């Protein structure tokens, strides 16, 4: 019922990194703080480390055990974006921003840290536990999935947009807008994907389904509460950030067809200024009674 | 999670096998102690909160003039005397959401129900303290309801008008159209809907003055009504809603039909606009045939004969439409278009088809005009006249735009109370005060019907609540042997009302006299068949209640003849939205949708049972989609044939059903003489 | 192929190293004696020709009946007594497709360029034989060209109107954006083209009634204003064209200009609406010194001081509505819009750019209105009252909407006829006729500034044709001290021609004792400085022609404060863009854009030199994109000076300057005095 | 050496089958005879087939196995014009000049001719058998790959280049060409692939890997042959496309590093004719004069 229509979206929403001229955000870059660049180039860095597990193997895995052509293609186009665009936008942001030594020194040091590393092994042991025609793990990857795309990016999207609410770094800000719009559809189309597979099963199996998805949820919150305060806490805006996170698991449950966990929350105004049935003919005697 | 949102959670939760619906009086309690207490405004004494209010600019100081303050603290004691309880949450949800009335920055409660009924009364009475009375009597006991502009309006300083809905016939000309575009935002502005015939207006590629192929036809300004309906969105409130309206034989029907297409073109498809086609007894007369048809453009029709293509009966004029060498025509299936139309309703739930010839059948006024097109609800059918919207120094002719006054009988608290004459009587006096104090200064044509017809609209609601709750399944015999009583004895008493209010200010309506009403054929049905139930279920249910006879009927026939009507048009079914959950009845004479309603406000989900819902009455509670709907066309068929108007009826459709169903339902309420048919709901 | 087009393609081919420029004759000659002579009706006798025209309806009666037929003979004697022979196949192909009038079914041609010549002439003359072969005489030299309007619909029955150029004031009300809409809609349906200021208009979240954030802004009634030029677009053969213009201190500026932005949402875009920006001398100010400039809300404005803001004095007002905490304003950086107008001209064209200012330090006629807002082709600068759009049964306040009539002098045959002075008044005297003869009767305001201001416009062309035929470069001083001298010459022929006509009328136009020219004030520059040319080369060209020198200034200064002014506007430089084919002339004041253009008609490829283009003078005929902008600016603003109302200045830009040569660009016309700039054409 | 310029070509080179309007060709299909309609639809359909699976499998399975980001955005670019731009555009093409039943029927046409299938057998077997870390079975694959982009799509080709050359259904011909576009660089970069692993060998080992090269273009050669002459004969055309294909299995050949196989032959000439502005911010001496 929805392949054609999110491919049509999909293909509309093209876009290539040459398209935003960056060199212009060096005059706002200048003003910001040790603190405010330290804590951009960890978040960027979170971005573009997640990004690349999706683009190599969360979308692709997918691609791989769903079936049918047209949503072969859609994924396939999302995989594209991932790896052909998203990745090159990610190093160019980075490229105009920091030297190289800078930029492999973020690498190394967000390469080791704890909350992101156990997200990114988190959903990635997710996607290697796909078993061929088992939609149970499928669904599961699914899950995983919708999580990156519709939730855990924002803890880290957070802050651009908070510049760019804000007119400062407007150039990345704009590409990491495109970016976070592709990543949008990318959950919502892999959410309908996942209820697909959750309408096909009994009720006691939909329970242990609906089961696995909140736990996995509240494994990756509270790691991601942790994640929050080591990034954010030395610019002082967790709790506004803690809020966005709430915002967007209840986003990503949506997706997954399942209710909001948390409360309605307000989100900081910064930041949300960066953001047939059958036809048959008539065959007389119909007109008669 | 609030307290009365969690114990209206608890019905769901099944004890004992049963719902807990005893938990909606445990939910509406605690609603209001815990916060509409909390909430509402109190003052000292009655004095006091007048003062407040008229100052505030809350209230007119003009209505409230009219009484010494004794007779308004009687009124609000007589209001208060009652000690109404909200039977459910909803109930009193509803009212506090949307008709109390708040402060400027919407933060506390000023009115309460019996402040807010006391306040109609007061202003329906218009200066008389007993007749205050009455309508508060009228409206505590819940079998009256004022529709929701009425309601939610009526001695408000800042209000809106008191009437909705509102018809609009369009002239093929520039100025008519402009003319109907700025009326249409006027309109909406107020806050009503409305509903424009665009019959008149030639079709595409017709020649404008010598200049052929020129011309855009309906769509055109369909694009244009619509965006000035999303321009005129009522300040930002509720979105501009307003119906387009084009008759079947017209030549961009196919044109006006693509416009609600889901791979419709964006500079083709109209969002805000509803739609509805008008469909002649000739079209479905082809069509029973399967000979070929033809649509016919209106302006060489309006070239050959010098009137209107939608001027003219079309059963005996189709002929000579065809026959006409100098009109010109293009061939249809009318079939395939019967399939078109079905597809269309199934996928959106539109057009509303109007049956053209079963509405003037019965129609009393064809001295005045047809009836050729309804509102955007599909229950008003009243005579149109078209005006002529001429050049800015030029006078304009002004002619007949319809627009009249809704009110809805509560059919349960009405039977219940024994009280279908008084009730119908008291109604009928609030709606032509209504009518009366109704005065709009950018609609010409609606002004001048307005004073001119005097027409209103008496509706009934909570039908099945009644039936459900009192053992009557509403596809049996006997609910349609109820229904044809109780409206019978309705049109019985409005029709008395009507000619007693013409008598008292000795003036009926205008060209009453060429009306069926002045000659007696519209009582020929009444003088010579017996309405009282045929069951003897249905006739204890109307015990203690004088059914009129035949000759009751030959009586009022005499006394309209000596005295005249005062109203045009008297009664029709609207769909009475919001007004049902205050209320709480089912909506209009339509069965229910769902026997426990499960919606979703702010970020907490509420469930509302149906009125009366239980363990004994449960599957007389059954849904319409349950329902078959040749069988909900028969009850429609019988209650249609005691009101002058039409009724909001609603077809609602399983999944499973094809085309052809769709198709078999439209035909067989053209059949049983279905006047008008709203909606084509799926489930 | 065609023979003629076949001959006209031969232009390319080059021998000996040049272009076969000669092979437009040619082309012409071949075109005539192979299609047009083949494809004219002609009749025994001109009276013939005349019966049969007026019988058919193709001609009127009305202002051919005031002359006996040999008068008509002697006029059509006179236009053929010429001989005049089109010099290129375009001329005569672009006279014989848009303007030569042909049968009822396109078939045919029944006028020559003598026949409608000679019949615009007897439409301007209106009885007088003399006069009209005066406008034979003027006409057939191609010393002066009505505009398309006039010159293609004057003395033909089925008709538009002769003005096509319509400003509309519209007031914060849903009556007066209704009655825009209609007016809008009824003035693009005679054909002509409306610009709508919507600076009066309040911003998108301002109030209506007392209900905050309520108002959807301009772009609501700017989508509602395209919505109405779409469906009038009579047969969509010139589909309906609309401006928009909103002042840069409105608050909705950004919205205003986000409708032209290519990634705008197709619920904002607007299409057939272009849109100009008014700015005021206060915001170049502001974004010079790099200051926070404030954007205010219109109806905050309106409601603290009692008057609008577009007609507040900014320079002055501006600090009063910061401070003013009652008016809500909005912060933005002026630089940025500044920036953000460039790049919106850069890649759309749009927006339209007024400096307020430069119009209104000259406008002779501040007393009645100061100038506001441009038409669709951002030359007209004239003053206006905004009417008040009251309810149906109320009646309305009539202001003053601006409407002129365009006229274009041909710079090369005026100078080769040594005929400025009997050019320019014989001009004056058919715009004068144009003007009394124009009456719109559903554009109250339009009428009655018509009857009122009596303006014209009277325009010029062919510059850079007579510059470069005259060994001229576009950008040297010599071709602005010719513009200089020839323009204070029509000017003042055009004065003297004007107060002529109110000496004879015994009327001036409406509150012209308030203007400049009745104070005098407007004469200093003239009676002070002398404008006679600086160069010898110059000098030559009007060698033969009187030129006013400061005593003559003084003598016709004498003359209007004795008897008067006729017009309130009298120059304009239209763009005149098809009659400039016709004329053989490049296209009003501007320059060139391409040396040889190429154009396709159907399946046909033709290549149109520009007039008098040879190798002796290809070098002078430099493109509009090879020369410096700041230049041409220069030349205009040298032009503007002897110009009341503005001319229509299209920007020529190459692909490799950025938007900061554009910003420098409108700066540096605002610096030297330019009202306004057309198009930011790129190549 | 190279995976950055093809990264550019493949992005520069990106379309949808949309921007070109297709309502033009309706005339001249209308006009062909029914044997020639019938060869056109089935040629296109055995091309959708072909597109399908490259896109499904071969161009994602390669990727997989391929190291380096930047050459897995490329074969991850390339999967994507695959299925969600080549395969769709032939339905594009067949909603445009075919009803519904004659697309029904080709579609279940391709499911039962025997050179098809055998086709899509050998060459999806191959991608299926590569073995992580195994680069001789990678190497295996790629060849697949490239006679299939190469040498295997021009049978099918042929015939809408053969009308576009004669000024006959040009729009739908211009789609084919971007396609035909996208093949050869594809064709070349999949080869440049197979050629660094070819070079890795012993000249033992190498000479093996000619042998399967060479074995399998003959295999597929000899099943080509059959199927042209299957689609063909009905339009007298068999024997000049067998020329063309031998033509095109030495372009596959090159891009593999090997000498031509077939001599040269005379191909129809026909067939032969068918082949914002810059924003700077302003200055204050911008505002003097
Ligand atoms: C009625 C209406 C007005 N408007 C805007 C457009 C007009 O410029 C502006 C004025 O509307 P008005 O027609 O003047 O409304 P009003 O007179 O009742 O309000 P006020 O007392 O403030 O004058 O409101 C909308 O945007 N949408 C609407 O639906
Ligand atoms: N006191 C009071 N009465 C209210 C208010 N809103 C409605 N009423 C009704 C209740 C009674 O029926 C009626 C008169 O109330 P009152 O003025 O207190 O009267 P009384 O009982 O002192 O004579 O007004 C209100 O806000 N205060
Ligand atoms: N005969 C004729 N003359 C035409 C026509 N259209 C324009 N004219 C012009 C040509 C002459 O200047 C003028 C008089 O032409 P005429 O009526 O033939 O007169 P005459 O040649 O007998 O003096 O009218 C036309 O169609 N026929
Ligand atoms: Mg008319
Ligand atoms: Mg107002
Ligand atoms: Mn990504
Ligand atoms: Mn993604
Ligand atoms: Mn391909
Ligand atoms: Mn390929």
């Amino acid at each position: 019922d929805f392949t054609q229509m999110f491919y049509n979206q999909n293909v509309k929403q093209f876009w290539l990194p040459e398209e935003i001229a960056l060199n212009g955000d060096l005059l706002t870059w200048k003003y910001l703080g040790k603190n405010e660049q330290d804590t951009y180039m960890k978040v960027l860095a979170g971005l573009t480390l997640l990004d690349t597990e999706q683009g190599n193997t969360g979308m692709p895995i997918v691609a791989e055990h769903v079936d049918g052509h047209q949503r072969k293609a859609v994924l396939n186009f999302m995989a594209m974006m991932e790896n052909a665009v998203h990745a090159k936008s990610y190093s160019n942001i980075f490229m105009t921003l920091a030297p190289t030594e800078t930029i492999n020194e973020v690498f190394e040091w967000v390469k080791q840290n704890k909350y992101l590393q156990k997200k990114a092994q988190m959903i990635v042991g997710l996607y290697k536990a796909i078993q061929k025609d088992d939609e149970i793990s499928l669904f599961k990857a699914m899950v995983a999935s919708v999580y990156l795309e519709s939730f855990l990016f924002y803890s880290g999207f957070y802050y651009p947009l908070y510049f760019y609410g804000q007119g400062k770094l407007m150039q990345s800000g704009e590409i990491i807008n495109l970016i976070l719009r592709d990543e949008a559809i990318h959950g919502v189309y892999v959410g309908l994907l996942a209820q697909e597979i959750y309408n096909k099963q009994t009720e006691e199996k939909k329970a242990e389904l609906r089961e696995f998805a909140i736990d996995l949820l509240n494994q990756l919150y509270e790691n991601e509460l942790e994640y929050t305060e080591d990034l954010y806490d030395q610019v002082g805006l967790s709790h506004d950030v803690k809020k966005f996170i709430r915002y967007n698991a209840n986003k990503a449950l949506m997706n997954l067809g399942f209710d909001p966990y948390f409360e309605e929350e307000d989100i900081n105004p910064i930041v949300l200024n960066g953001l047939k049935a059958t036809v048959e003919p008539l065959k007389d005697d119909d007109f008669y009674f | 999670v609030p307290k009365w949102i969690q114990l209206n959670n608890e019905i769901m939760i099944q004890k004992d096998g049963k719902f807990q619906f005893d938990k909606d009086k445990e939910a509406v309690h605690s609603y209001f102690v815990d916060y509409i207490n909390q909430n509402t405004v109190f003052f000292h004494n009655l004095k006091e909160k007048l003062d407040y209010l008229v100052e505030n600019q809350y209230y007119e100081e003009e209505f409230l003039s009219l009484y010494s303050f004794e007779d308004i603290k009687e009124v609000f004691k007589t209001a208060y005397a009652k000690k109404f309880r909200f039977p459910s949450f909803m109930s009193a949800f509803k009212f506090y959401n949307d008709y109390a009335l708040k402060t400027n920055d919407k933060k506390k409660i000023l009115e309460r129900y019996e402040d807010r009924i006391s306040i109609v009364a007061l202003f329906f009475a218009n200066g008389d303290t007993e007749k205050a009375k009455e309508y508060v009597n009228l409206m505590i006991n819940q079998e009256y309801q004022p529709s929701t502009p009425t309601f939610l309006n009526a001695g408000r300083k800042r209000r809106g008008e008191l009437v909705s809905c509102f018809l609009l016939e369009v002239n093929d000309s520039l100025n008519d159209i402009s003319r109907a575009i700025d009326i249409s935002m006027q309109l909406s502005k107020l806050g009503g809907g409305v509903s424009l015939n665009l019959s008149k207006l030639r079709a595409k590629g017709e020649a404008i003055k010598d200049v052929e192929n020129a011309t855009k036809g309906v769509v055109g300004v369909m694009k244009l009504l619509d965006n000035a309906f999303r321009y005129a969105d009522q300040m930002g409130q509720r979105q501009g809603s307003g119906a387009a309206y084009l008759n079947i034989f017209h030549r961009d029907i196919n044109d006006f039909l693509d416009t609600k297409k889901i791979s419709a073109d964006e500079d083709v498809r109209v969002k805000t606009l509803s739609i509805g086609v008008v469909i002649p007894d000739k079209f479905v007369e082809l069509a029973r045939e399967d000979k070929a048809a033809y649509v016919f453009y209106p302006h060489t029709i309006y070239k050959e004969y010098g009137q209107h293509m939608d001027e003219m009966d079309m059963n005996e004029m189709y002929d000579k439409f065809v026959d006409n060498p100098r009109v010109k025509k293009e061939k249809i299936n009318p079939r395939k278009l019967l399939e078109k139309l079905a597809m269309l309703r199934s996928e959106s739930g539109y057009p509303y088809i109007m049956f053209q010839d079963n509405v003037n059948k019965v129609h009393a006024n064809n001295h005045i005009s047809k009836v050729k097109f309804s509102n955007l609800c599909s229950e008003v059918l009243q005579a149109s006249q078209v005006s002529s919207y001429t050049d800015y120094d030029e006078e304009d002719e002004i002619g007949l735009d319809i627009s009249c006054n809704l009110g809805s009988l509560n059919i349960l608290n009405v039977m219940e109370h024994k009280s279908i004459e008084k009730t119908v009587k008291l109604a009928t006096d609030s709606l032509t005060h209504v009518s009366e104090t109704t005065d709009i200064r950018n609609a010409p044509a609606v002004r001048r019907a307005n004073k001119a017809m005097k027409s209103i609209g008496l509706g009934a609601m909570n039908l099945h609540g009644y039936l459900a709750q009192n053992g009557i399944a509403y596809e049996s015999p006997e609910a349609r042997d109820f229904a044809n009583t109780f409206f019978m004895m309705v049109n019985f008493y409005s029709i008395q009302r009507s000619a007693e209010i013409a008598k008292e200010k000795g003036e009926t309506f205008d060209q009453y006299e060429g009306s069926t009403y002045a000659t007696g054929e519209y009582f020929d049905k009444y003088v010579s068949t017996d309405f009282s139930p045929k069951y003897e279920k249905i006739a204890n249910l109307f015990e203690g209640m004088h059914i009129p006879t035949t000759e009751d009927w030959k009586k009022l026939k005499a006394f309209v003849a000596e005295h005249g009507m005062y109203h045009s048009y008297r009664l029709c079914i609207a769909p009475t939205g919001s007004i049902s959950y205050v209320q709480s009845s089912t909506a209009s004479v339509m069965p229910i949708m769902e026997r426990i309603e499960e919606r979703t406000y702010g970020n907490s989900k509420t469930y509302y049972p149906m009125p009366g819902l239980a363990s004994n009455n449960w599957f007389f509670y059954k849904e319409a989609y349950d329902m078959d709907m040749f069988k909900v066309v028969d009850m429609i068929a019988t209650i249609q044939q005691h009101i002058d108007q039409g009724i909001s009826f609603t077809l609602f459709l399983k999944d499973t059903m094809t085309t052809r169903d769709l198709n078999r339902i439209d035909l067989y309420a053209h059949h049983r003489g279905i006047k008008t048919i709203y909606y084509a709901r799926t489930k």
